[PDB]
């Protein structure tokens, strides 16, 4: 079965450190391998500082939330 | 460590007094201990400057002279021994057979005047007196290290039976670390005490001096008329015994309100804390407790900066033109330092002292703030740029109509609110006179409006800068893992889009440049109110005004000081003035040009020393290997440069133009 | 059997949440649990429940609703009172600048005001805790 | 002493530019200087008639202010920003229709920004939308009012990015 | 000298590995994530702080982290030249 | 299908912890004096759509209250804008304009029966300048009156505070310091057209009062005045 999120579904990013913290992000892929701390892997349409798009995340960091609507990030 | 270059130095001299970050200081218990015996320690560095000043006063002074006539008469500071002066002919501070003096500017003569001085015999039983205190202070600290020791001693050799044992490592400090006992016997004594045995000191030695004749001590000596007596042009001395004595008996009340030498009366700090609006915060923390005194001292230090000048306490202080602006000066700079001083520590108490609870936590005052950091910048930004925006806007517009030669044109905003306050001000004083207050309200005009706004735009910007160091010390979206690094470290790298001046120390070093030049501003103001009241009305609505009949006007007399055609008093104000803007140039170099420039030059010269042929078999340069200053080292060089030529390149302009 | 993220996570969690309640316990001795620290003076708790205690009005934590509520009600009649007749009714200003002493009177009793104020607040706490 | 004297016209710092002798002393060395300047020129020339112009502009300017307030000792026109609206040089009126141009230009902006969210637009000006925002900004008091009211205008802070990390995750 | 730390947040891209300016850091097999190893800084005595490993770090925030200890500062650290320490 | 998150690895959302309320940790916050400040919750609008109040007059029926500015959904708002009650819940409004309403109410036929009759030992003076007159010179029966009306009106405060009502918690209905000495009004048909006419009456009060005072302060923009 699916552990993570579903691809594509948008989720609200909640590590402290992130520069898309409390931001949402689509989920471009899920490891299901249960050997993989960060296996969630998340793409934001800001890039952050290092002009990095997507991240990985763990299970834990994402949750699931809707699309941003106008004017929301 | 043998192994050691000559950024050495630098590192240790920049923490040198940086106790809590000594190797080898275990405890707290430690830390407190040095830090009180430095305490002691600069307790008498204070006893040993005033004695200096009184016996400089008694010994290469007029005194006696001077409090005959005091209005005319202008009091000597020290005189002058120096080898480099002409010794062909007399130089501008001797009367062409005499010692070279210097006139003082401190007020410390009108300080002693009204405090009872009458001859040179009391100075000198003064100066000894204060050196046998220093004498005292000293011993005191030796006195408490010994007994600190002889706790740690018995300690060691006695143990309670129970494990709990290691409990006593808490109690060791607690004669320093104690906050109850020490509040309440500092309001008590050390506040209200004090003010109540100066009214006795006013009492039975001020008050005499000062009248002719003779009467005994009584309540006659305490009055409440306000305003200053006519013929010292000063505060009636009798007023001011009374206000010490309200004072005093007000903290004495105050100092019993904590549980200080028992549990059964008083209550406790930590339990107002705790059911107070502040939820509670690290009173032990030094760096916070030191924030609070410096926020406290700053605002004390404000406050007599403007209330010396406004209500003359000093017999014939209003009289000395030179001194006044000296004073308020002086003042208002140590009061803008204990501000950005408070501000710095309160960010080093954030970065090494608070505990943070769970980001989801908020509870406690700090953890609140940090929640809307980002808030509270966005809208001191917000201000900021209002205020800088409006402010530069009407003073350009009227600058160009100026320069056009329609003054009519000018944009000219009556300040209604504080005239409004000026006049509800008067009113109470003059209906208390139906029941004078001379430099306590002043004509008030549009230019005054303006520059209190330019002045309000130097107090937000420096405040934005300091609070945005002290909310981003911990982390920021640049940053996030700042907890880690020190206080103050040179960047984060070229990566991430470049990191230069990322760190709380960096943000501080930023705020001292507004520090200064709201503080200029500030002298600036009241240095032309002062000289030109009327022309500043008229014309300081307009920063021509301020840049023509200022600076460029009352330059004259400092520049003209020595020249082909002679020298006069002024010629070492004139060359502390070009002195001091040395200095701030050099400081230029330290702040624009950086390590690796420099870095690179000192390996050629180092390569050219070791190419030398004598010098290459005597200095391998292995020890203390020459290096270019840090980054952090050269920030904080080149600050000191700027603050430096800054600060000390306007006393001579003011003594110049007021003298 | 291998040691999974989320295996490590969970004795995490369960480590953090033992631990934590136990530090809380009397079994763990921290310089931050000392009196005049965080935690609250033995034998007066002045936070309950999130409601204050009646440990929070000191001595008069044995005074009940009703008694704090006539002192704070008679001590604000009084001060308002004196502070009234002192400041405009019967102003003494005019008496002392020709020499007389004040009405000590109106001294003492213009410090009931706060003292009443601080009562209400207490006979409120009283009230609400029962008392 | 009475509420009449709340008007800022009735203060003894002011007085009335065309009863001012320092204004009217300004204005007339105003006068001189620019007729001391204009005799320099010939009487025909193109420069002697924009001088003729430049003093009536003068003497117009005179006319205009002397029914506003100016101080006794320099007699400069002021400004009054107690918020008296029925008073000469009244700082309320630029203060409003500025306030409103403002609103305008930030409401359009605003939601031009909310229409087109992306980059490539932000470039690239789709120049139609945003003439239209542009006109459609006049209604903007009464728009941001409604939206502030019905939740939105402003977003959850839990929705953005808060800050730096102050405590340890 | 420097201290040069990993996180697991590290996917094992070696591009600081690659960016190293005095071979610092290498690559050890590890199983925390897909790429199965994980930068290691084992000659942090070298590591002369230029934090080019910082800057080719792709991660949201970097899973190499160089703290600079100016107090602590070494020859190979300081990058002596025409002095030597040894 | 998904595969069941175990709690430990279950996100902790943001949004689940807001600063009004206690946090993972659950201890309680400091205790609040003025009111028991519980957690505050979202239904202002809501309540102003069940209150009564709204008939006609402004084309509108209960269920449409009149609130073209939508005073009533800033406390709503507040969970949006700083997660601090800083707007007051309908309940709050709801008991202030009944409180004004009767103020302005008994206002208005004092300032026509001070203007009428007059009481022996009160000073003579515009109803704009009573109070202050009566402040001015206490003396013989004007200062133990106005102390009686000033206690009075503060016990009266005190005693009916609408505790919590800024959050919409108040056990007691808006308005309802329980003052029915003759039981006019009992049933609940009843209850509902006396609250919609003493709604009615006290806003015609207030405008009626704030007319005289304004046009007493501006000559011109009232006629009667
Ligand atoms: C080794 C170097 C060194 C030296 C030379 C000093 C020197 C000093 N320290 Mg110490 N200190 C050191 C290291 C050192 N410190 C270290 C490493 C720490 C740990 C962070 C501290 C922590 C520390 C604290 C916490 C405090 C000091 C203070 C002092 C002063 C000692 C007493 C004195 O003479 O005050 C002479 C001072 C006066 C005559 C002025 C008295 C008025 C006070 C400062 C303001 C009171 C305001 C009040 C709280 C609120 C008023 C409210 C009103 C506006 C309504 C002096 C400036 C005290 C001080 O005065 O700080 C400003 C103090 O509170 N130090
Ligand atoms: C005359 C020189 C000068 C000028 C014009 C400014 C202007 C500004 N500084 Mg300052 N600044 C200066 C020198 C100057 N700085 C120096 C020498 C330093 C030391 C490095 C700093 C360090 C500094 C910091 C660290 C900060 C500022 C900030 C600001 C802003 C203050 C608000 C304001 O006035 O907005 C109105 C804008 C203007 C007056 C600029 C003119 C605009 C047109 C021409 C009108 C503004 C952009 C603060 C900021 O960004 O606030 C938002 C801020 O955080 N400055
Ligand atoms: C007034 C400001 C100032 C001063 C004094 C200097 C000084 C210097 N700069 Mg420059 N510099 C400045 C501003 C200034 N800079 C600024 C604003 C920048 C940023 C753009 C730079 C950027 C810069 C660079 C990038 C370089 C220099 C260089 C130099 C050096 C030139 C060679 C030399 O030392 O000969 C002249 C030295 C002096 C005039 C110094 C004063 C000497 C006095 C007159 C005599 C001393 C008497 C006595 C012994 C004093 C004892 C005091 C003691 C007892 C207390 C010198 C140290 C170059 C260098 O280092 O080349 C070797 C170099 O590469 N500067
Ligand atoms: C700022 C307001 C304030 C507040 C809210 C409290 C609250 C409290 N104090 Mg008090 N306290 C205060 C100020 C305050 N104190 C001050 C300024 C002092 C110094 C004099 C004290 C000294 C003090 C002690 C020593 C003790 C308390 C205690 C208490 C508790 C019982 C109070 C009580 O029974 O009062 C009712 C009693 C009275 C109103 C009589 C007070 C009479 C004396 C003479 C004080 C009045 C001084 C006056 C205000 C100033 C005169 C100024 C001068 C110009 C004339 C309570 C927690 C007790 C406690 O339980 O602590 C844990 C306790 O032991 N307080
Ligand atoms: C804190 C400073 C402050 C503030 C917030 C205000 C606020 C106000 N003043 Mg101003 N005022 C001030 C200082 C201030 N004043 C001072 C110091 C004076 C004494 C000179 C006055 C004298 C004054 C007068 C005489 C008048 C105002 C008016 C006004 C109103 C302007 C907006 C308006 O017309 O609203 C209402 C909408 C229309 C408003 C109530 C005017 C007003 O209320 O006009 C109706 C008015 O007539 N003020
Ligand atoms: C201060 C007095 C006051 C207060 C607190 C309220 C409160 C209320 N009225 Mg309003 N109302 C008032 C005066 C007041 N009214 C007056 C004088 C009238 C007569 C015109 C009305 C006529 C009226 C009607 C016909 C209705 C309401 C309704 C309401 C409710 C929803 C609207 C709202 O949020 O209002 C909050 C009001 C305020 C916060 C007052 C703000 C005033 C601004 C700041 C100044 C404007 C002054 C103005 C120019 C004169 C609410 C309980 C509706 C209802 O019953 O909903 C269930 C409804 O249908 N009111
Ligand atoms: C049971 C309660 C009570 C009692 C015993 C009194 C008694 C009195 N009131 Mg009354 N009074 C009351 C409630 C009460 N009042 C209330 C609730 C209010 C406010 C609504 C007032 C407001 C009031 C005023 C304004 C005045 C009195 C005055 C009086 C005196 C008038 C003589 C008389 O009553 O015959 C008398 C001492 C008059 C007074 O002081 O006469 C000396 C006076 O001026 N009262
Ligand atoms: C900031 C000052 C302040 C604070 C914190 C409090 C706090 C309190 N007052 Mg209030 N009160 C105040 C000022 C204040 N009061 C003033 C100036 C007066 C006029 C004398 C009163 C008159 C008063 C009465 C008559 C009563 C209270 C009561 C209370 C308690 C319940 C809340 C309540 O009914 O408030 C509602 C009343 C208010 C005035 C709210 C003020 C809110 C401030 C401005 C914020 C509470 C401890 C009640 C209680 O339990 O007493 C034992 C009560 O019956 N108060
Ligand atoms: C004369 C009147 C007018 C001028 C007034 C004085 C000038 C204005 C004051 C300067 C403004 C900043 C003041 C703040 C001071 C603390 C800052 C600090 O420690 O950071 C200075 C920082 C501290 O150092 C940094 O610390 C960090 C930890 O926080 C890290 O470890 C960094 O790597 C490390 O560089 O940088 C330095 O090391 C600076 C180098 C200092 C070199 C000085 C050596 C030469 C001294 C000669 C002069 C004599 C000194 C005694 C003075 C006698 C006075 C009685
Ligand atoms: C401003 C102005 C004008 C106006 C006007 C207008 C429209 C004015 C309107 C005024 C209005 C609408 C005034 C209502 C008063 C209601 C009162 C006093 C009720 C008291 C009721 C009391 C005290 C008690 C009632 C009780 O029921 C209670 C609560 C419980 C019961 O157990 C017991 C009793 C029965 C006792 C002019 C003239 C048009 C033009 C001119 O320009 C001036
Ligand atoms: S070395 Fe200098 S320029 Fe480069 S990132 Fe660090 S502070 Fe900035
Ligand atoms: S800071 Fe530079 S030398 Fe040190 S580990 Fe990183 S890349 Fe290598």
């Amino acid at each position: 079965p699916w552990v993570g999120p579903k691809k594509g579904s948008w989720v609200k990013v909640l590590r402290p450190e992130s520069y898309w913290y409390q931001t949402r992000g689509q989920v471009v892929n899920v490891n299901q391998k249960p050997e993989i701390k960060y296996p969630v892997t998340v793409k934001f349409d800001r890039v952050n500082f290092s002009n990095v798009n997507t991240n990985g995340f763990a299970l834990w960091e994402v949750i699931e939330a809707p699309a941003p609507g106008p004017g929301e990030v | 460590n043998g192994r050691c270059a000559t950024s050495r130095y630098l590192q240790v001299m920049g923490s040198i007094h940086d106790i809590e970050s000594y190797f080898a200081l275990d405890n707290t218990l430690s830390l407190n201990l040095q830090i009180f015996t430095a305490h002691w320690g600069h307790l008498a560095i204070i006893l040993m400057w005033i004695s200096g000043n009184l016996y400089h006063i008694a010994s290469n002074a007029n005194y006696s002279l001077w409090i005959k006539n005091p209005i005319p008469s202008m009091p000597i500071a020290h005189n002058i021994w120096d080898p480099h002066f002409t010794s062909s002919t007399s130089t501008p501070y001797s009367h062409t057979t005499t010692a070279a003096v210097l006139i003082a500017y401190s007020g410390i003569y009108n300080q002693l005047y009204t405090s009872g001085f009458s001859t040179v015999n009391q100075i000198y039983k003064a100066t000894f007196a204060f050196s046998c205190l220093a004498v005292i202070s000293i011993l005191l600290a030796k006195i408490h290290i010994r007994t600190h020791s002889e706790v740690l001693h018995n300690s060691a050799t006695h143990a309670s039976q129970i494990p709990s044992f290691f409990q006593l490592l808490y109690f060791l400090d607690v004669g320093i670390s104690s906050i109850n006992i020490r509040l309440n016997f500092h309001t008590g004594v050390l506040v209200g005490f004090f003010s109540i045995a100066y009214t006795g000191h006013l009492l039975d030695v001020a008050i005499p001096a000062s009248r002719a004749p003779l009467s005994h001590t009584s309540l006659s000596y305490l009055t409440f008329f306000g305003g200053l007596k006519s013929d010292t042009a000063s505060l009636y001395l009798t007023d001011i015994a009374h206000h010490h004595l309200a004072i005093g008996v007000i903290f004495v009340y105050i100092g019993h309100l904590y549980s200080s030498c028992s549990t059964a009366l008083g209550t406790y700090i930590r339990d107002m804390l705790y059911t107070s609006a502040i939820y509670m915060f690290q009173i032990k923390s030094l760096h916070l407790a030191l924030s609070l005194a410096l926020a406290g001292c700053a605002v004390l230090t404000s406050a007599t900066a403007q209330h010396i000048y406004s209500l003359t306490p000093y017999f014939y202080l209003s009289y000395d033109y030179v001194t006044s602006v000296t004073l308020y000066v002086h003042h208002s700079y140590i009061a803008s330092f204990l501000a950005i001083a408070s501000h710095a520590h309160a960010a080093i108490t954030l970065v090494r002292d608070w505990v943070a609870p769970l980001e989801l936590e908020s509870s406690c005052t700090i953890a609140r703030i940090h929640t809307h950091k980002a808030a509270i910048i966005s809208h001191l930004s917000w201000v900021s740029l209002w205020l800088g925006f409006h402010t530069l806007a009407i003073y350009s517009h009227n600058d160009t109509n100026m320069a056009f030669g329609s003054p009519s044109k000018q944009i000219l905003i009556e300040p209604t609110n504080a005239q409004l306050i000026q006049e509800s001000s008067g009113k109470a004083l003059y209906s208390f006179a139906i029941n004078s207050f001379g430099s306590f309200i002043y004509p008030i005009g549009p230019g005054d409006l303006y520059v209190h706004h330019a002045i309000a735009l130097g107090l937000h910007v420096t405040v934005l800068i300091l609070l945005k160091g002290a909310l981003e010390a911990r982390g920021s979206k640049l940053m996030p893992d700042k907890m880690e690094h020190s206080f103050g470290f040179s960047c984060d790298g070229p990566g991430r889009g470049g990191t230069c001046d990322i760190s709380a120390w960096d943000c501080f070093y930023l705020a001292m440049f507004w520090m200064l030049n709201t503080n200029a501003w500030i002298d600036f103001y009241f240095h032309y109110k002062y000289l030109a009241p009327r022309q500043f009305s008229e014309s300081s609505t307009y920063l021509e005004s301020w840049f023509r009949d200022y600076l460029w006007f009352n330059s004259a007399p400092l520049i003209r000081a020595y020249s082909a055609l002679g020298t006069n008093d002024l010629s070492v104000q004139a060359w502390f003035f070009l002195l001091t803007h040395l200095a701030w140039a050099t400081g230029f170099m330290f702040l624009i040009s950086w390590r690796g420039y420099w870095q690179e030059l000192i390996d050629i010269i180092l390569y050219m020393h070791l190419k030398t042929p004598i010098l290459i078999d005597l200095w391998n340069g292995g020890v203390y290997t020459p290096l270019a200053l840090s980054i952090v080292q050269a920030r904080f060089i080149g600050l000191v440069h700027f603050t430096a030529g800054l600060i000390l390149t306007y006393p001579p302009f003011i003594i110049s133009t007021t003298s | 059997y291998k040691e999974t993220p989320a295996d490590e996570r969970l004795f995490e969690q369960v480590y953090l949440q033992y631990t934590s309640e136990y530090m809380k316990g009397p079994m763990y001795w921290h310089k931050d649990k000392l009196q005049g620290s965080l935690p609250d003076y033995p034998g007066r708790p002045m936070i309950r429940d999130g409601k204050y205690t009646p440990y929070v009005l000191g001595n008069l934590k044995s005074f009940s609703s009703n008694e704090l509520a006539f002192l704070s009600m008679l001590f604000f009649g009084v001060g308002l009172y004196g502070n009234l007749q002192f400041n405009y009714y019967d102003p003494q200003w005019a008496k002392v600048d020709a020499g007389g002493y004040f009405n000590v009177s109106y001294i003492v009793e213009s410090l009931l005001l706060p003292i009443s104020f601080f009562m209400h607040i207490a006979c409120y706490i009283q009230k609400q805790n029962g008392k | 002493n009475t509420p009449e004297h709340w008007t800022i016209k009735a203060s003894k710092r002011l007085e009335l530019c065309k009863d001012n002798k320092a204004y009217k002393k300004k204005f007339k060395d105003e006068l001189y200087k620019t007729e001391k300047q204009q005799k320099k020129y010939a009487t025909g020339s193109a420069v002697y008639a924009r001088f003729n112009k430049k003093i009536a502009q003068i003497k117009n300017r005179q006319e205009a202010y002397g029914d506003r307030l100016c101080g006794k000792q320099d007699g400069n026109p002021r400004v009054v920003a107690t918020g008296e609206w029925n008073v000469r040089a009244s700082v309320m009126w630029p203060a409003s229709i500025f306030l409103y141009t403002a609103g305008w230009i930030g409401w359009a902006g605003r939601s031009y920004l909310i229409r087109t969210n992306d980059e490539t637009k932000e470039l690239n000006i789709d120049v139609p939308l945003a003439l239209t925002c542009m006109a459609s900004g006049f209604s903007w008091p009464v728009a941001a009012w409604q939206e502030i009211v019905n939740g939105e205008m402003a977003v959850p802070s839990s929705q953005i990015h808060p800050g730096g990390p102050y405590t340890q995750s | 000298s420097h201290a040069v730390k990993i996180y697991d947040t590290c996917i094992g891209c070696t591009l600081c590995v690659r960016a190293c300016p005095t071979d610092v850091l290498e690559m050890v097999p590890a199983t925390v994530n897909a790429a199965k190893q994980v930068a290691s800084s084992p000659r942090v005595e070298d590591c002369v702080g230029c934090k080019r490993c910082e800057t080719a770090c792709p991660t949201d925030f970097l899973s190499i982290r160089v703290y600079l200890q100016e107090n602590e500062e070494t020859q190979y650290s300081l990058g002596l030249d025409l002095a030597d320490w040894s | 299908e998904m595969a069941t998150l175990p709690k430990h690895m279950q996100p902790v959302d943001t949004a689940d912890y807001p600063v009004y309320k206690p946090g993972p940790s659950g201890v309680p916050k400091l205790p609040q004096l003025v009111g028991d400040w519980g957690v505050p919750l979202p239904g202002s609008y809501k309540a102003c759509l069940t209150m009564v109040g709204p008939d006609v007059e402004t084309a509108c029926e209960v269920g449409k209250p009149w609130d073209p500015l939508g005073l009533s959904k800033l406390y709503d708002r507040n969970f949006d804008f700083n997660g601090n009650m800083t707007y007051p819940h309908v309940q709050w409004l709801r008991e202030s304009e009944l409180k004004h309403g009767r103020c302005a109410m008994l206002a208005i036929v004092g300032i026509f029966a001070q203007q009428s009759f007059h009481i022996d030992g009160y000073p003579e003076a515009p109803w704009y300048e009573a109070l202050k007159a009566c402040y001015d010179n206490p003396a013989g029966i004007v200062g133990f009156g106005i102390a009686q009306i000033s206690a009075f009106a503060m016990v009266i405060e005190g005693a009916y505070f609408p505790k919590d009502s800024w959050i919409g918690q108040m056990d007691r209905e808006p308005g309802d310091l329980g003052f029915d000495p003759l039981k006019l009004a009992k049933d609940a048909e009843s209850m509902k057209s006396m609250q919609l006419k003493e709604l009615k009456n006290g806003r015609l009060a207030m405008m009626a009062f704030m007319s005289c005072v304004v046009g007493h302060y501006v000559p011109g923009s009232v006629p009667g005045v």
